[PDB]
């Protein structure tokens, strides 16, 4: 569900926030995002 | 057989440490 204030538990990474779709350039690698004050920003979807 | 002529490195053989997005 997106757009929504939902506790969300990503591959295990526990949290609470809103989601919804991005325009990164995320590499095939990457999983995760961040900012300069290391906290989880972006969350790549398992299944999606 | 082989060589073993040296070099220099300059700015080279830097890797993303992790697999966090980050930009800016
Ligand atoms: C997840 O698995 C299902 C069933 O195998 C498949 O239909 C779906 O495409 C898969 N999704 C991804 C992102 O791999």
């Amino acid at each position: 569900v997106k757009n929504k204030c939902v506790n969300f538990n990503f591959n295990g990474l526990t949290g609470t926030g809103v989601l919804t779709k991005s325009n990164k350039k995320f590499l095939p690698f990457q999983q995760f995002g961040r900012d300069i004050v290391d906290t989880t920003d972006a969350v790549r979807d398992p299944q999606t | 057989t082989t060589t073993q002529s040296y070099t220099n490195s300059f700015t080279r053989g830097v890797y993303y440490p992790d697999k966090v997005f980050r930009s800016s």
